[PDB]
RNA sequence: UACCUGGUUGAUCCUGCCAGUAGCAUAUGCUUGUCUCAAAGAUUAAGCCAUGCAUGUCUAAGUACGCACGGCCGGUACAGUGAAACUGCGAAUGGCUCAUUAAAUCAGUUAUGGUUCCUUUGGUCGCUACUUGGAUAACUGUGGUAAUUCUAGAGCUAAUACAUGCCGACGGCGCUGACUCCCUUUGUGUGGGAUGCGUGCAUUUAUCAGAUCAAAACCAACCCGGUCGCGGCUUUGGUGACUCUAGAUAACCUCGGGCCGAUCGCAGCCCUCCGUGGCGGCGACGACCCAUUCGAACGUCUGCCCUAUCAACUUUCGAUGGUAGUCGCCGUGCCUACCAUGGUGACCACGGGUGACGGGGAAUCAGGGUUCGAUUCCGGAGAGGGAGCCUGAGAAACGGCUACCACAUCCAAGGAAGGCAGCAGGCGCGCAAAUUACCCACUC
RNA sequence: GCUGCAGUUAAAAAGCUCGUAGUUGGAUCUUGUGGAGGGUUCCCCGCCCCUUGCCUCUCGGCGCCGGCCCGAAGCGUUUACUUUGAAAAAAUUAGAGUGUUCAAAGCAGGCCCGAGCCGCCUGGAUACCGCAGCUAGGAAUAAUGGAAUAGGACCGCGGUUCUAUUUUGUUGG
RNA sequence: UCGCUACUACCGAUUGGAUGGUUUAGUGAGGCCCUCGGAUCGGCCCGCCGGGGUCCCUGGCGGAGCGCUGA
């Protein structure tokens, strides 16, 4: 029987991202209700015994959260099968580091520590417009948050930069032709480059076109867009290799001069 | 065209109201009704008829309550009988991939069929849309008739 | 039940489709005896081992270049 | 229990289908309502997510309006004439949704009186002499033209409406379920539709 | 590795098949040293089942007068450990099997602008009060029956159970209009105006508006540049598309049957000042509605094995459609009333069979194909057969309840109790399938 | 036996013709040069009439010194076909990297200081995923269509009619 | 053709037997809904006692309509 909600997941069905082993045993964390979706998601289990090596078994996760030592955008979550999700920024006070997730360009996320004086700030997009009771505009973000009475020309699409301890967005970027962008969804999974097209299909999954730093150019969906930059300029820090997605033929060359088989 | 109730009640557009105001127009005038319509979207022009006529459909996608969305569709006429609806016909190929060859299929479709369009006729193309299901096995409402294939409807004076 | 387990294993060899062929007994015999191996299933790993090989060069020299 | 399954049916071709499962929850029919008319009754049930939900039985009182004076009150329903789908509900007075009902048009003439300052359907001098007269003549001179006048050119109620309120009974149309609202609104009939409906219960009862 | 070989004749050339040959998976026979993996009551009987076990749960933070243990003597909210018991939550996931089921299930593709959503995340939280009511369990004591996780009577007492109900801060505005104040008696041009009713969100009905468009000429009142007849001006948001969102008006209101805190734990302060008036922090909990999340539900296009010794089928016992309702979470002959006579078929309808649950896949494989898929992942369906329902956000739930059918257990013959297609185990069936072991250390 | 069998005599062409569905259908409706990549003509531009085929605009950026020039909006009569993009669970399959002591497997592992480095490097690819639906180029082959008792285009004009809401400041006639 | 021995299916008096499914006619357990019903348990209205105040308010005992009202 299926009559309600499940709550297990089975360790072959879970993303493949997460990169999970095969032979530990049969389930997954299997994240909880969040505000990011469940496939897109990165539960905070996941990213302290297998990315940061800091537990080693279940038991050691549930004892580092217990203690209040990490955040997600500020505030203190005892929850290891929570959500995080990209553009979260994930503090751990007890040893002074940070980090932001973002794709790497293989369409997985990776550790990327970012400077303190960066932590303060997150991107998001906006996802949805209206007009409350007594003709108040409000604002949906793709992780959920409501930001009300916001700036009367912020339209779907667009991305803003917020703060963590207050909300209130600071800066946005609009969508349109020349600004840089992220792509967050299906083949091309963490790459950049200028947006330099949108053709508009009505009633279906209007397609947008991309150009790399070297003149690869790859389409995909709007809603799998996700601008980070006024124009060949990110606001945000970016992982090694910025999104540039090198062929195989090229991996090999490089991993074959840097000879990078030990340190 | 004015007497158009013939049901065991009141038939009347909603979201339309007939005031009772200013009693003073002289020896005939205003029919004392305007008209609801809207438009569909997606390019399609609605029919001059929708708007000029006298009709009450609550299903005609021009004037009544239904929403278009999804796919879009068209197949030729094949029947008219049941009133408001009628039977369109679609004929497609499947492939049978252990020859190399194909096979003749088809399959018929129910639709609705306002009261704007008037003049179809057996053999007529019919471009139709989805709505929400308004009968049993009805889906489809159509959205605009065209007879542009040969055999035209009327001899080659138009 | 579902269980922590690979079932994915293969098999590494092939026996011949004449069974008593004299020109196939003979010089599988010398290979034996020129290498010190145990079986002639010893041989048709390294037959198997070759002609699977030889599939992938097959089908890439069917390719463009 | 009851159910409002599709899969219990045939299919175009006319051909059966064999059964898929036993009937579910989620298909769930439950019994007619009938309100009948009356004091109160209004019961109420748990329905798919909590989610009360008031049926009623034994209605009295409904919350009418009056659309080309915009006005609207609590006001009596006093009987059932015509019912536009089965006629047997009208032999036994069931209150359902687009039926035809005669209400007490009453607190619809106080407002009238009070507003306009003018008679609507009277028989006499008589009974407006002792009281009641002192609403529409008053002390007012500022006032009793300066407004008063901007209520006439409008005091033109129709004829079919004006022969109404000389029994005090008006015609009227639901516009709620009462089985699912618990209310039983509606609207008073005007212009086209009270012709149609005229002739339509002079037509079929009698 | 894109392959053949024996057999009709006295001999020959053919058609043609039977036999050999290689893999695979179920059974079985003979034999067995090492070491790493690891399938295993599917086939027959979705047949029947002795015993044990498989679902419980407490923090600084709902309720502590068990003396049950307890310390420095005191509960003076009251310490502290805390059995039990009320309260909350979970029990709808997981596991097992493959009987049913052929446009059904299922797959890819799309839609909810036609719906519901415990929880998490973010919004939202101002039209006797220094704190109300009566009544239960554990506990004390008396009991009944052969018997059960059976329960009766009496004596006490809690709340985040149950049930009532304030204070603050309204100074709101609209409609009303006794009046009074100037110029026109009036009418019409003036400004105040006490007295009165409605005046948060949500629910139900009805109405209103939801603007800009291309220019001129005569008549009345008229803004402004300024005077006793001219040039110059106008107002949320969104969609491909709304009877959307927001706004205005007149009302309506669910009580015993919507909301705006009579709850709980750590850590502190100011006093026209001496503990009261006052105010400052951090949480746990609950809660209306909106969004988000996990879904769920219904719907679109295309896709199926064998059968003509199944050629016409479907319909007042709804069959296809229209109008109005009932019902339902919403769309819908889903169901009722009236009306029309339709819908499907040689492009195989409808009926029948399947040792048929669908798919991801498996075996063999030059190229094309043939056969298999009960079986660890995903979807569906069912707990002996059929049926009905309680509680809940979620069930037509069987480790829930009620009744009939078939079985079966206990008896003091009055009555009571039951569901291994969970894990082991047993009978039966058969060619055919393991121990009534150990443990929450790993994944969750 | 689609690639791929057979029907005189070995098993086998209805006794004979007509005929609706089904399957199959004759020919025909535009070519050379100046530059570009590849040679010694021929295969991104425009030229014999055409070359993305035009239009006419309007609102917003790109130019010159207002005036004039070119990108976008309409799509070209419709399909099938072919090519490219998008979007498609994992495990299994093919395939890359890695001495499990080799292999089947697995997703790991590799480096230097004796500890005094309180560490460093790097991986967890990629291909496939029929049909049906979505998206943009090509126009050979195959369906399909335009005016024959006509109606195409130029602001060409007369008759006749409904009607839009702007400006003359607004409000009203 | 007749005659022998083994095996396989066919027809058929019995109007076979059993099993399962259909189905007109009649009955119909049990739950849900509705219209009733009212076992029983309360509260406010009149005395005596204790508190306040000028006979009323509280708490208790008893009794009269138990009147009304609630579950
Ligand atoms: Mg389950
Ligand atoms: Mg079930
Ligand atoms: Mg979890
Ligand atoms: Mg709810
Ligand atoms: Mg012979
Ligand atoms: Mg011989
Ligand atoms: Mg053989
Ligand atoms: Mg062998
Ligand atoms: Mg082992
Ligand atoms: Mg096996
Ligand atoms: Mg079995
Ligand atoms: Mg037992
Ligand atoms: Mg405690
Ligand atoms: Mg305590
Ligand atoms: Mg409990
Ligand atoms: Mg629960
Ligand atoms: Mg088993
Ligand atoms: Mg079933
Ligand atoms: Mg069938
Ligand atoms: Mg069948
Ligand atoms: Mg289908
Ligand atoms: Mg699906
Ligand atoms: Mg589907
Ligand atoms: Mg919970
Ligand atoms: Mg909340
Ligand atoms: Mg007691
Ligand atoms: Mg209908
Ligand atoms: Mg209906
Ligand atoms: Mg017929
Ligand atoms: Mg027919
Ligand atoms: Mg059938
Ligand atoms: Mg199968
Ligand atoms: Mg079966
Ligand atoms: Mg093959
Ligand atoms: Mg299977
Ligand atoms: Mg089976
Ligand atoms: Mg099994
Ligand atoms: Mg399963
Ligand atoms: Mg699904
Ligand atoms: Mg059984
Ligand atoms: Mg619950
Ligand atoms: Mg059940
Ligand atoms: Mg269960
Ligand atoms: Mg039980
Ligand atoms: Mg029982
Ligand atoms: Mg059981
Ligand atoms: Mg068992
Ligand atoms: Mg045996
Ligand atoms: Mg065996
Ligand atoms: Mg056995
Ligand atoms: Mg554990
Ligand atoms: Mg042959
Ligand atoms: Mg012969
Ligand atoms: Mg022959
Ligand atoms: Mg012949
Ligand atoms: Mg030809
Ligand atoms: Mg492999
Ligand atoms: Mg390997
Ligand atoms: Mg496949
Ligand atoms: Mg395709
Ligand atoms: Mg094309
Ligand atoms: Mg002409
Ligand atoms: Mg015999
Ligand atoms: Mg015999
Ligand atoms: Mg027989
Ligand atoms: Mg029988
Ligand atoms: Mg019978
Ligand atoms: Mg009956
Ligand atoms: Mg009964
Ligand atoms: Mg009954
Ligand atoms: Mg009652
Ligand atoms: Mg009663």
């Amino acid at each position: 029987m299926a009559r309600g909600p499940k709550k297990h997941l089975k360790r072959v069905a879970a993303p493949k991202h997460w990169m999970l082993d095969k032979l530990t045993s049969v389930f997954a964390p299997r994240p909880s209700t969040g505000p990011h979706k469940l496939r897109e998601c990165l539960p905070l289990i996941i990213f302290l015994r297998n990315k940061l090596k800091y537990a080693l078994t279940g038991d050691e996760v549930k004892k580092i959260c217990m203690q209040r030592f990490i955040k997600i955008d500020g505030k203190v979550r005892a929850d290891i099968t929570y959500p995080a999700g990209f553009m979260d920024v994930i503090s751990i006070d007890k040893t002074g580091e940070n980090f932001r997730l973002i794709y790497d360009t293989k369409g997985r996320f990776a550790v990327h520590r970012i400077t303190p004086e960066e932590a303060k700030y997150k991107l998001c997009k906006v996802r949805k417009i209206f007009v409350g009771t007594k003709g108040i505009p409000h604002l949906v973000t793709h992780d959920a948050r409501t930001i009300r009475y916001p700036d009367p020309l912020i339209k779907m699409n667009d991305t803003i930069q917020i703060d963590l301890e207050t909300g209130k967005i600071t800066d946005f970027i609009k969508f349109d032709t020349g600004n840089l962008c992220m792509v967050t969804g299906g083949a091309n999974l963490g790459r950049i480059g200028v947006i330099t097209n949108r053709e508009r299909h009505p009633g279906s999954f209007d397609v947008v076109h991309v150009k790399d730093a070297n003149g690869n150019s790859f389409a995909t969906r709007l809603s799998n867009i996700f601008v980070i930059g006024k124009g060949n300029k990110p606001w945000i820090s970016l992982p090694r290799g910025k999104g540039i997605r090198l062929t195989i033929a090229e991996e090999r060359d490089k991993r074959l001069a840097a000879k990078q088989s030990s340190g | 065209m004015a007497d158009i109730q013939t049901e065991r009640a009141y038939q009347k557009q909603p979201t339309i109201f007939q005031n009772k105001k200013r009693v003073l127009l002289g020896e005939t005038g205003k029919e004392k009704l305007p008209r609801y319509y809207k438009n569909i979207g997606l390019g399609f022009k609605t029919p001059k008829e929708a708007i000029e006529g006298t009709y009450i459909d609550k299903k005609c996608p021009f004037t009544g309550n239904v929403s278009i969305r999804g796919r879009i569709l068209s197949g030729v006429v094949t029947k008219m009988k049941m009133q408001r609806t009628i039977v369109i016909r679609r004929d497609y190929l499947h492939y049978i991939r252990k020859y190399n060859r194909f096979e003749k299929r088809h399959k018929n479709m129910s639709v609705h069929l306002s009261p704007c369009f008037r003049d179809v006729q057996i053999g007529d193309i019919v471009t139709v849309g989805e709505c929400r299901p308004l009968s049993k096995t009805v889906r489809f409402n159509v959205l605009k008739v065209t007879k542009a294939a040969g055999t035209k409807k009327q001899f080659q004076k138009f | 039940m579902p269980v922590a387990r690979s079932w994915v294993c293969r098999k590494t060899y092939v026996t011949p489709r004449r069974p008593f062929e004299k020109s196939r007994l003979d010089q599988e015999l010398k290979l034996i005896g020129e290498y010190g191996l145990r079986n002639k299933r010893e041989v048709w790993r390294v037959k198997f081992t070759l002609a699977k090989i030889r599939k992938a060069a097959r089908e890439l020299l069917t390719l463009d270049e | 229990g009851i159910s409002r399954d599709n899969w219990h049916k045939r299919r175009k071709t006319g051909g059966k289908r064999k059964p898929y499962h036993k009937k579910r929850k989620y298909e769930l029919g439950r019994p007619a309502a009938n309100t009948k008319i009356g004091p109160r009754r209004i019961h109420t049930v748990g329905v798919r997510g909590g989610n009360k939900k008031y049926r009623a039985l034994r209605l009295d009182v409904g919350n009418f309006s009056w659309g080309s004076e915009c006005c609207t009150r609590k006001t009596r329903i006093i009987d059932v004439v015509y019912n536009a789908s089965n006629n047997e509900l009208v032999r036994t007075k069931t209150l359902v949704k687009n039926c035809i009902v005669l209400i007490d048009s009453t607190p619809y003439r106080q407002w009238y009186e009070s507003h306009y300052a003018l008679p609507l359907g009277r028989k006499k001098g008589a009974k407006l002499t002792p009281e009641e007269e002192e609403i529409l003549n008053k002390k007012r001179s500022k006032k009793i033209q300066k407004k008063y006048d901007e209520r006439k050119k409008n005091a033109k109620i129709s004829s079919l409406l004006e022969e109404q309120f000389q029994q005090g009974k008006l015609l009227a149309c639901i516009a709620s379920r009462p089985g699912q609202c618990g209310r039983a609104d509606g609207y008073v009939l005007e212009g086209k539709e009270l012709e149609f409906y005229l002739r339509k219960i002079k037509a079929r009862k009698g």
